[PDB]
């Protein structure tokens, strides 16, 4: 579990001009003793870590879309720091074994495997540590050298981990800062008709789109045998 | 813990799937006032599914706060000797929207998507710095409003601006990153621990030979990332070209 960890920090976006790094922890006040404590006065966001994640969560679905001074707050979990893509897992890595296998490189604050809607591995996982340089480490040896997690020598890729935002999306008052954006909505949405201007490329763009994915799927097709046949060619394992 | 009001947010749809929770590892003598009793305290409840003989069940609350709250509360407590197992319900009617234009955002992707039924939630997927991915995730209420919109989609080009590129629309791929994967059964693999495989060894040989075609993918990944780039580029040409054409 471990207290006031990188999972615990969130992000405070949107603070009135004049806030004070104590009147920030007053917010946060019924939720515990307040950890690591930073604002940005000039672009008026800042970052707190809680004692749990459990008490993180709890406080950002109550601060989250809330008033202050006039300013609505935007309270979300900080991008951790400290994560790493891993990828080329069997279908028998548990989080448990992968927590176990990326210990050796430093504290782990979390480790999963991603499932799919059934349940089973999709191949990759996720791995948070306590500090950047940890990750850094567990990056550059798993990368310059083979680490391997089962019997078989399937190797682990390594990569920083690409944090999308999918539950706070771009909202349309955030949207209004290009005016290019207002230009684009002169137009509603529709679907394209033949005999209009825009659908002789409407179609090329579709076209296109469909190349792109025959083109993709080739290459994971011949990869997949590629890495069928490695497993094949494995069981004649005497050099 | 304890806090209190209903906790809804600006203009925010209630009793939508967000706030389905899932309940499994019930007790087989649980009842659906009992169910409704352990949530009392997170307000309004909706719809309450129950499996007696099984020992799972659905309840839907008023908002996404109240369930994030109820989540962090029930999961893994014990009740009646048996551990609570609490985790959000899958989305039954969630799309995925590719190919975003370059001007989108949240609102725009539901107003868009809103002609084909009720839509409880739509969101431009964001990186670090705030860039939309190109990415996009429609959720309607409802399996058939989410079937048409993937049909009028999938035949016919759906424009959202006034740029002339149509999105791409998928059924949603659930991944779980949360839950994970805890634990499976026996298909050996785990005889030897993980470690780094010695440099000449055999393991450390045919490794390297998987290395290879992941590295092969990605270049072979980069290439028709090339090869639609140079299509792009001629196809968004000939655009500005008929752009100054006008009779
Ligand atoms: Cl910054
Ligand atoms: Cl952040
Ligand atoms: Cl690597
Ligand atoms: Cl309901
Ligand atoms: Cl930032």
């Amino acid at each position: 579990e471990k207290t006031y960890t990188q999972r615990c920090r969130l992000f405070v976006g949107n603070l009135p001009a004049d806030i004070t790094e104590d009147e920030f922890k007053r917010l946060f006040a019924k939720y515990g003793e307040p950890g690591e404590v930073f604002i940005n006065k000039g672009k008026g966001f800042g970052f707190i870590k809680l004692e749990s994640r459990a008490l993180a969560e709890i406080a950002k679905a109550e601060l989250d879309d809330t008033p202050m001074r006039g300013r609505q707050l935007r309270v979300r979990f900080a991008t951790h720091a400290a994560a790493l893509s891993v990828r080329n897992l069997s279908p028998y890595v548990s989080n448990e074994l992968l927590e176990e296998a990326f210990s050796q490189f430093g504290p782990i604050e979390r480790a999963v495997v991603i499932v799919d809607d059934r349940g089973r591995s999709t191949g990759k996982g996720i791995v948070e540590f306590a500090s950047k340089p940890a990750a850094r480490k567990a990056f550059e040896r798993c990368s310059e050298g083979v680490f391997l997690l089962t019997t078989t020598p399937r190797p682990v890729i390594v990569e920083p981990l690409e944090q999308l935002d999918d539950e706070d999306g771009l909202p349309e008052k955030l949207a209004q800062k290009n005016p290019m954006y207002q230009k684009e909505r002169e137009t509603p949405p529709r679907f394209a008709q033949h005999g209009t201007f825009e659908y002789e490329y409407s179609q090329r763009w579709k076209s296109l789109d469909e190349m792109e994915k025959q083109q993709r799927e080739q290459v994971e097709k011949n990869m997949k045998d590629a890495k069928d046949k490695l497993e094949s060619e494995m069981e004649d394992a005497y050099h | 813990t304890i806090d209190l009001k209903n906790f809804r947010k600006p203009g925010e749809k209630t009793f939508t799937q967000r706030s389905r929770l899932f309940v499994g590892n019930l007790p087989p003598d649980i009842t659906e006032e009992e169910m409704r009793k352990l949530f009392e305290k997170y307000g309004k409840a909706g719809e309450v599914f129950i499996h007696k003989d099984k020992g799972f069940g659905f309840i839907r609350l008023e908002t996404r706060t109240l369930a994030e709250i109820a989540k962090v509360e029930l999961d893994n407590m014990p009740l009646r000797g048996k551990q609570l197992r609490v985790r959000f319900a899958c989305h039954s009617a969630s799309l995925t929207v590719r190919n975003l234009p370059q001007y989108v955002s949240n609102e725009l992707l539901e107003e868009a998507f809103s002609v084909f039924g009720q839509v409880e939630r739509a969101v431009v997927i964001v990186d670090d710095r705030g860039r939309p991915s190109g990415k996009g995730i429609v959720e309607f209420s409802g399996k058939p409003a989410a079937r048409k919109a993937l049909d009028r989609c999938s035949e016919g080009s759906f424009l959202l601006t006034t740029f002339p590129r149509p999105v791409t629309v998928e059924p949603m791929d659930q991944l779980d990153d949360e839950e994970g994967l805890p634990e499976k059964l026996v298909i050996k693999e785990r005889e030897q621990p993980p470690r780094f495989a010695q440099p000449g060894s055999f393991e450390y040989e045919y490794a390297m030979r998987w290395k290879a075609l992941i590295e092969m993918e990605k270049q072979q990944q980069d290439q028709v990332d090339r090869n639609i780039k140079e299509a792009r580029e001629k196809l968004e040409m000939e655009m500005e070209a008929a752009r100054h054409e006008h009779q």
